[PDB]
RNA sequence: GGGAUUAUGACUGAACGCCUCUAAGUCAGAAUCCCGCCUAAAAGCAACGAUAGCGCCGUCGGAUCUCCGAUAGGCCCCGGGUAACCGGGACCCCGGCGCGGAGAGCCAUUCGUGACAGGAGCGGCUAGAACGAGCGCCGCCCCCUCUUCCAGUGACGCACCGCAUGUUUGUGGGGAACCCGGUGCUUAAAUGACUCGUAGACGACCUGA
RNA sequence: UGAUCCUUCGAUGUCGGCUCUUCCUAUCAUUGUGAAGCAGAAUUCACCAAGCGUUGGAUUGUUCACCCACUAACAGGGAA
RNA sequence: AGCAGAACUGGUGCUGCGGGAUGAACCGAACGCCGGGUUAAGGCGCCCGAUGCCGACGCUCAUCAGACCCCAUAAAAGGUGUUGGUUGAUAUAGACAGCCCGAAUCAACUAGCCCUGAAAAUGGAUGGCGCUGGAGCGUCGGGCCCAUACCCGGCCGUCGACGGCA
RNA sequence: AGGUUUUACAGCGCCCUCCCGCCCCGACGCCGCUUGCUCUCCGGGGCCGCGG
C-alpha cells in the first residue's frame, strides 16, 4: 500500500546550524562543517521552527521500500549533528600472538604504516580519508584512535586498517592477529 | 464471464417451472453483478443451479432488472466476501474497497483480483457485498482515507500530453 | 518544434536510448534532418551493471572465422546511439539508408551547433518515462568502460562550451533588462499598440 | 516544499475531461487516484474525478468533508472563489488564449501591424539605453 | 504561400501487402484524428522537376511537373490522412513535400 | 601498464526502538572483463609542400546554352533542476510559477510607381580552432530613406474577362562555351626503361641518376 | 548405448592416429575467495572464473585401458 | 519419441490469401477481373499499416527479468525480495524488541510477480532494435489498422431461368 | 468529533409525521435501455452513374 504521510522530526541543538538547499544538508557545528547531498532519496526536508529550528523529513505516497529511507536520512543527519559537536572516535586495538604489530603514523595522521604483521617483511601503508586523523593512543599498549567529523569516513578508515591485517591461507580462528575496532565512541564525551 | 467495463448490479429472481405436483414453487432472488443483463441471466443459472436443483430449462427467470445506487454521491466503504480458484486451490477471501457505487466497488474487485492474484472473471465468485462503516474496516489502505482534515500534495507530477508538443525547447516541470 | 523543421537539433542529455531512437528513426523516414548532440548524456533505464553486461554480451558477438567482417562494436556514445537508431530503420534498403543520412550524431555540442537551440523530446526523457526510484545508466560512463577513449576531452570541451555560453547568457539578460526598462519608458508611446495586442489576447 | 495540497475544500482546476476549464471544490477524497469534487457555482455536478485531471489552485474553502451542495456553495461564495479566480493571472492566461484563438484574418492583420510598430519603438530605445550604458 | 505542408509517408498498406492507389500523408501541425476534418477533400499536389520541359498552364514552359490528388479520409488517430492521386505517387517521393491546397474551401 | 568491477570480506543504516554488507547510499577487491602497450588502417579524415599559357578579386562581372537536387520566412542558442525552478536587487530579500522573461511561443512578415499631414561605403577595436565567424564593438563617407505605423487627397502599374506547376531559399549547386577594365605565375610533377637489393613469385617496395 | 527410420542408396568416402584451429565448463592446475571433523604442512568441500597450461614413453590398429617416469596439473568434452 | 497402431470429425494431400517473424498441418478465411466501404484472426514505441488515447486499477527490479494458441523445455524444493489473503495467540492488570521504556506485536499457513534451484560446445536471437510511470504481467475501456472474407457497384465467363422475340 | 459534552460559533446519518409537506431537473458532459415504424434542402468527406 501507499502511506499518505510518513514524517520524522530531528531535534537540533542550539550550538548547531543546519541549513537546507533542496535535499542538501549542510550541518555547521563547533568542530567543523559537514555536507551530505540527499538528491537520491526523493524526500521533503523541512526546517520547522524559528528558535533553533528542527528538521522534519516527509514522504508522501511511499511504499515500504521508500518509508525505510525516512529514518535512514534522519539517522544520517543525526550523525552529521553528532559529528560536528562530539565527533567520532573509532579506537581499535592491535591483537597479536607472537609478532608485535608495529604501527607508525605519518603525514600528520593521514597515513598508517603497519609493520611486522605475522612477521612479514611487507609494510602495509593504509591511507586515511580526508577529515580522519589517526594516532597511536597513549596510556594503552596497542590502541589506535581515529578522530573525525563524518562517521562514514572514520568508520571506513578503520575498516581499511582492519582488512589490511588479514591472515591468508591460515585458520583465522587460530591466527587472530590483526587490528580490530574495539570501541565506536566520540571525541568529546557528553 | 468477461467483466467488460463496469459490472452493473442486477436483481435476477427466478423459480422452477410450475407444475401440477408443485404449483407456485419458491422464488429465489440473487444479487448478480454483470456487464449486461444477458450475462446476468447466465450468471444466475450458474450460482443457483449449484445451490438448488434447477437448471435453465428446469426453471425460468421471473425478473432481471438493474439495481441503481441509492447514494451515488456518498463515499462508502465496501466489504466484499469472495472465493476464487487459484492455480492450486480455492480460497475464501475478504477484500475492502472504497467507491461511490456498489457496482463500482465490485468492478474494482475484479480488476484487483486479476492484478494481485491473476484471477480471471470466471474464477471469481462474489459471495457478499456490504456497505461497511468506517469503524468496521479491517484493511489499513482503506483506514488511511478515514482521516478528517486529510492533507497530501501531488508530488512529482508525471508529464502527460507527451506528444502534443512532441519536440520542445522546454523540459517539463514536475512540481506544482 | 512540431513544425516540420529544416534541421531538428535534439539534445541527448536526459533522454532514453530506445525512447529517443524510436522517435528519431520515425522523423528521418519522414524526410526530416535530425541532429542529436550530447549522446554521452543519454541514459538507459536499468542499473549500470545491467546495461554494461548487455554491451559486453554484444562485444562477444564477433564473427568466429573473421572478426574484421563481424559486428562492428562502436564504442562512442554517438555511434552507439547511431546504431540503436539503425536497428529501428530498414537500413538495408534505399529508403532506409537515406534515412540514416538525415541523422547526424555528435558527442557533445560541436561548434556548428553550440550556437543553435537544442530541442527536447518529453516523450523520451528520463524524468518523464522513468520512476524516480528506478536505476539508470549514463551512456557516457557505459561507453568509457567498454572502450571509448575520448570521454575526458569531450568533458573538457563541454565545460569550455558551457563557460562560453554562460558568458553570453549574462549579456543576454542585461539586454533583456534594458528591453523591459525600455518598455516602461515608452509605455505612453506604445499604449495605442499594446491595446491592440491586449484586445486580441496577444498580451495578457 | 509543497504549498498546494489535496485537502477538504481545495479549489481545483479541471485540466482536461468533461468539465475541462472549470473550478471544483474537493469535498472528499475517495482513494489515492480519485476525489469527490463538487462545483456548485461553476456548473459541475458532484462526481468523482481523477487526480490527474485536477490542477490544485491556491484557494481553499471552509467546508466539512462529504457535505451537501447547499453548504459547499456557501463556502464557495464566502471565500469569493469566482472573484479571486478571475483576478488571478492563470485565469487571465485562459481568457487571453481564447481571444487569440478567436482572432480572424482581419484581427491577425491589425495585430501584425501593431507588433511591427510597437517592437520598433521598444527596440529603438533599447538601442539608446544600450549606447548610454557604454 | 497558399498550401499547407504535407509528407508522403507511404502507401496504404498492411504489413506484407501494399496498395499504391492510396497514399498516406503526414500533415504539418495535425496530430489528432479530429483535426483532419478541415483537410478532408482538399486538393493535393506533388510538385517535382524533371529533365524535359513541359507546358505550364498560365505561364511559360518549365521543367516543373505535378501529380494532382485529394485528401480522401483520415488514417489512424495521429493526424495522418489518406490521399488518392490521378496517378499513383512514385515511391521516390516517400518523405518529400506534398502541397495541400486550401481549396475546395468549406469555410 | 590502468579502469570499472566478479566472487568475497566490509562501512554507514533503516525496514523491524535491537540487529543487519542493502533497502537508499559507500569501501576494498581478481589468471576474468575492457582498455592501454602492441599490429592493421576505412567509399574516414587533418596539416602542409609544389602545382606545367593556366587561373583570380572584377562590384552586383553583363548578356547566353546545359545538367542535378530539394525546398517554398527564421542560422530563436545559459547551465540545468524536477520532493522544485526562474527573474531582480544589496547568504538574504522581492517578484514570477499549470510555467505570457511562454518553441501551444517569439522574431520576422500583409502589391507597387510618383505629388501629402500625424506617430518614435571606408578605417580602428576586441573576440571565435571540437568539423573556426553566412562575426561583433566604435568613430568617419555614401542618400533623404514605399525607413516603420496610423490617416489621407487627385492619378497609373493589362482590369489578360471564375480555374493548375504561382510565391521562397535563388545572385542555388555542377559542368563548356562566349564579350568588356584591372591582378596572380609558366626553371610544375607523376610514371616507363635503366639503376639499387635494406625488397621481391609477378606487380609492389627501398634507392640513385 | 539404445529406441525411431525423418533426410541421404543416378554414393555426404568408413575406425584410429598424425596435423591444426577455435569453442563449451560439468575447474585438474594457476589468480582472488568462502567452508572444514582448516594448529602448521598436506588435503577436502564450495564460489567468481575457461585467461593460461594440461607432457615424454612401453604394449595394443585401437578409441578405451594399463604401466613407466616427469610435472603447478598431467580436467572432461564439442565442432558431420 | 517429430515413435508405432486405432476411433469420430475436420484439415491436408489437391490450396492460394490475412495473421503466428520464419513455416504443410495452427488462427481467421477458402480464390473470376476491379473500385469503394467494413471486418475476421491478429495487432497499433520503431522496423511496420494502426493508440501521437493527457486510457483505468494494480502487480513487478531480475549482476541468467519479463514479454501471449500450436511453439520451440523446465521441475521438486526454497526466499525475513515484495504484495495480497487465511487462521490463531499476547497486548495500557503494560505485550513485542532493546536495556525500565510506552502501543500494537507475534506465529503458522496460503496465493501473485520476482529470485535461487538453472551447466555445452562458431557469435546470436520476446523476429530485430530496444523497452523498466513501461514497448513487462493481470483485469478491462475507447479509438484505430487490412484479407483473395462480408456489403454496394462495374465487367468477364459458367450455371439456372417456373424466359423474350420468325 | 466542528464548536466546548453529540450541535453548541461546522456538518454527517437514521426514523415519525406534515397531500409523497409542497414546488423542479428527468440517464441532463453524475450514472442505463430503446422507438411504439425519429424528424430534419440536416451538413460534410470519399467512391462511380456503367446502359440506351
Ligand atoms: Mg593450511
Ligand atoms: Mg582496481
Ligand atoms: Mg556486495
Ligand atoms: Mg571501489
Ligand atoms: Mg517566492
Ligand atoms: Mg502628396
Ligand atoms: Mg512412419
Ligand atoms: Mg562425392
Ligand atoms: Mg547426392
Ligand atoms: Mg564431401
Ligand atoms: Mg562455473
Ligand atoms: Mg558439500
Ligand atoms: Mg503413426
Ligand atoms: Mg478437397
Ligand atoms: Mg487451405
Ligand atoms: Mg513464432
Ligand atoms: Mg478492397
Ligand atoms: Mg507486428
Ligand atoms: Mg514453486
Ligand atoms: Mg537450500
Ligand atoms: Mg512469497
Ligand atoms: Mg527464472
Ligand atoms: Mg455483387
Amino acid at each position: 500500500m501507499k502511506t499518505i504521510l510518513s514524517n520524522q522530526t530531528v531535534d537540533i541543538p542550539d550550538n548547531v546550524t543546519v541549513s537546507l538547499k533542496g535535499r542538501t544538508v549542510t550541518v555547521k557545528g563547533p568542530r567543523g562543517v559537514l555536507r551530505r547531498e540527499f538528491n537520491h532519496i526523493n524526500l521533503e526536508l523541512s526546517l520547522l521552527g524559528k528558535k533553533q529550528k528542527k528538521l522534519r523529513v516527509d514522504k508522501w505516497w511511499g511504499n515500504r521500500k521508500e518509508l525505510a529511507t525516512v529514518r535512514t536520512i534522519c539517522s544520517h543527519v543525526q550523525n552529521m549533528i553528532k559529528g560536528v559537536t562530539l565527533g567520532f572516535r573509532y579506537k581499535m586495538r592491535s591483537v597479536y600472538a607472537h609478532f608485535p604489530i608495529n604501527v607508525v603514523i605519518q603525514e600528520s595522521g593521514s597515513l598508517v604504516e603497519i609493520r611486522n604483521f605475522l612477521g612479514e617483511k611487507y609494510i602495509r601503508r593504509v591511507r586515511m580519508r580526508q577529515g580522519v586523523a589517526c594516532a597511536v593512543s597513549a596510556a594503552q599498549k596497542d590502541e589506535l584512535v581515529l578522530e573525525g567529523n563524518d562517521i562514514e569516513l572514520v568508520s571506513n578508515s578503520a575498516a581499511l586498517i582492519q582488512q589490511a591485517t588479514t591472515v591468508k591461507n591460515k585458520d583465522i580462528r587460530k591466527f587472530l592477529d590483526g587490528i580490530y575496532v574495539s570501541e565506536k565512541g566520540t571525541v568529546v564525551e557528553a | 464471464m468477461k467483466a467488460s467495463g463496469t459490472l452493473r448490479e442486477y436483481k435476477v429472481v427466478g423459480r422452477l417451472l410450475p407444475s401440477v405436483k408443485n404449483p407456485a414453487p419458491p422464488l429465489y432472488r440473487m444479487r448478480i453483478f454483470a456487464p449486461n443483463h444477458v450475462v446476468a441471466k447466465s450468471r444466475f443459472w450458474y450460482f443457483v443451479s449449484q445451490l438448488r436443483k434447477m437448471k435453465k430449462a428446469s426453471g425460468e427467470i421471473v425478473y432481471c432488472g438493474l439495481v441503481f445506487e441509492k447514494s451515488p454521491l456518498k463515499v462508502k466503504n465496501f466489504g466484499i466476501w469472495l472465493r476464487y480458484d487459484s492455480r492450486s486451490g480455492t480460497h475464501n477471501m475478504y477484500r475492502e474497497y472504497r467507491d461511490l457505487t456498489t457496482s463500482g466497488a465490485v468492478t474494482q474487485c475484479y480488476r484487483d483480483m486479476g492484478a494481485r492474484h491473476r484471477a480471471r472473471a470466471h474464477a471469481i465468485q462474489i459471495m457478499k457485498v456490504q456497505v461497511i462503516a468506517a469503524n468496521k474496516c479491517r484493511r489499513p489502505a482503506i483506514k488511511q482515507f478515514h482521516d478528517s482534515k486529510i492533507k497530501f500534495p501531488l508530488p512529482h507530477r508525471v508529464l502527460r500530453r507527451q506528444h502534443k508538443p512532441r519536440f520542445t525547447t522546454k523540459r517539463p516541470n514536475t512540481f506544482f | 518544434a512540431d513544425r516540420f523543421n529544416k534541421v531538428l537539433i535534439i539534445d541527448g542529455r536526459g533522454h532514453l536510448l530506445g525512447r529517443l531512437s524510436a522517435i528519431v528513426a520515425k522523423q528521418v523516414l519522414l524526410g526530416h534532418k535530425i541532429v542529436v548532440v550530447r549522446c554521452e548524456g543519454i541514459n538507459i533505464s536499468g542499473n549500470f551493471y545491467r546495461n554494461k553486461l548487455k554491451y559486453l554480451a554484444f562485444l562477444r558477438k564477433r564473427m568466429n572465422t573473421n572478426p574484421s567482417r563481424g559486428p562492428y562494436h562502436f564504442r562512442a556514445p554517438s555511434r552507439i546511439f547511431w546504431r540503436t537508431v539503425r536497428g529501428m530503420l530498414p537500413h538495408k534498403t534505399k529508403r532506409g539508408q537515406a534515412a540514416l543520412d538525415r541523422l547526424k550524431v555528435f558527442d557533445g555540442i560541436p561548434p556548428p551547433y553550440d550556437k543553435r537551440k537544442r530541442m527536447v523530446v518529453p516523450a523520451a526523457l528520463k524524468i518523464v518515462r522513468l520512476k524516480p526510484t528506478r536505476k539508470f545508466a549514463l551512456l557516457g560512463r557505459l561507453a568509457h568502460e567498454v572502450g571509448w577513449k575520448y570521454q575526458a576531452i569531450t568533458a573538457t570541451l563541454e565545460e569550455k562550451r558551457k563557460e562560453k555560453a554562460k558568458l553570453r547568457y549574462s549579456k543576454k539578460k542585461v539586454e533583456m533588462k534594458l528591453t523591459k526598462q525600455a518598455e516602461k519608458n515608452v509605455e505612453s508611446k506604445i499604449a495605442v499598440y499594446t491595446d491592440v495586442l491586449k484586445k486580441y489576447g496577444v498580451l495578457v | 516544499v509543497f504549498k498546494r495540497f489535496v485537502e477538504i475544500g481545495r479549489v481545483a482546476f479541471i485540466a482536461f475531461g468533461p468539465h475541462e476549464g472549470k473550478l471544483v471544490a474537493i469535498v472528499d477524497v475517495i482513494d489515492q487516484n480519485r476525489a469527490l469534487v463538487d462545483g456548485p457555482c461553476t456548473g459541475v455536478k458532484r462526481q468523482a474525478l481523477p487526480f490527474k485531471c485536477l490542477q490544485l489552485t491556491d484557494y481553499v474553502i471552509k467546508v466539512p468533508h462529504s457535505a451537501r451542495q447547499k453548504y459547499v456553495r456557501r463556502a464557495w461564495e464566502k471565500a469569493e472563489i469566482s472573484k479571486k479566480w478571475e483576478e488571478s493571472s492563470w485565469a487571465k492566461k485562459i481568457e487571453a488564449r481564447k481571444k487569440r484563438a478567436a482572432m480572424s484574418d482581419f484581427d491577425r492583420y491589425k495585430v501584425s501591424k501593431a507588433k511591427k510598430m510597437r517592437n520598433k519603438i521598444i527596440r529603438h530605445e533599447m538601442k539608446k539605453l544600450q549606447k548610454a550604458a557604454a | 504561400r497558399l498550401w499547407s505542408k504535407a509528407i508522403f509517408a507511404g502507401y496504404k498498406r498492411g504489413l506484407r501487402n501494399q496498395r499504391e492507389h492510396t497514399a498516406l500523408l503526414k500533415l504539418e501541425g495535425v496530430y489528432n484524428r479530429g483535426e483532419v476534418d478541415f483537410y478532408l477533400g482538399k486538393r493535393c499536389a506533388y510538385v517535382y522537376k524533371a529533365k524535359k520541359k513541359t507546358a505550364t498552364p498560365g505561364g511559360k514552359p518549365n521543367k516543373t511537373r505535378v501529380i494532382w490528388g485529394k485528401v480522401t479520409r483520415a488514417h489512424g488517430n495521429s493526424g495522418m490522412v489518406r490521399a488518392k492521386f490521378k496517378s499513383n505517387l512514385p515511391a521516390k517521393a516517400i518523405g518529400h513535400r506534398i502541397r495541400v491546397m486550401l481549396y475546395p474551401s468549406r469555410v
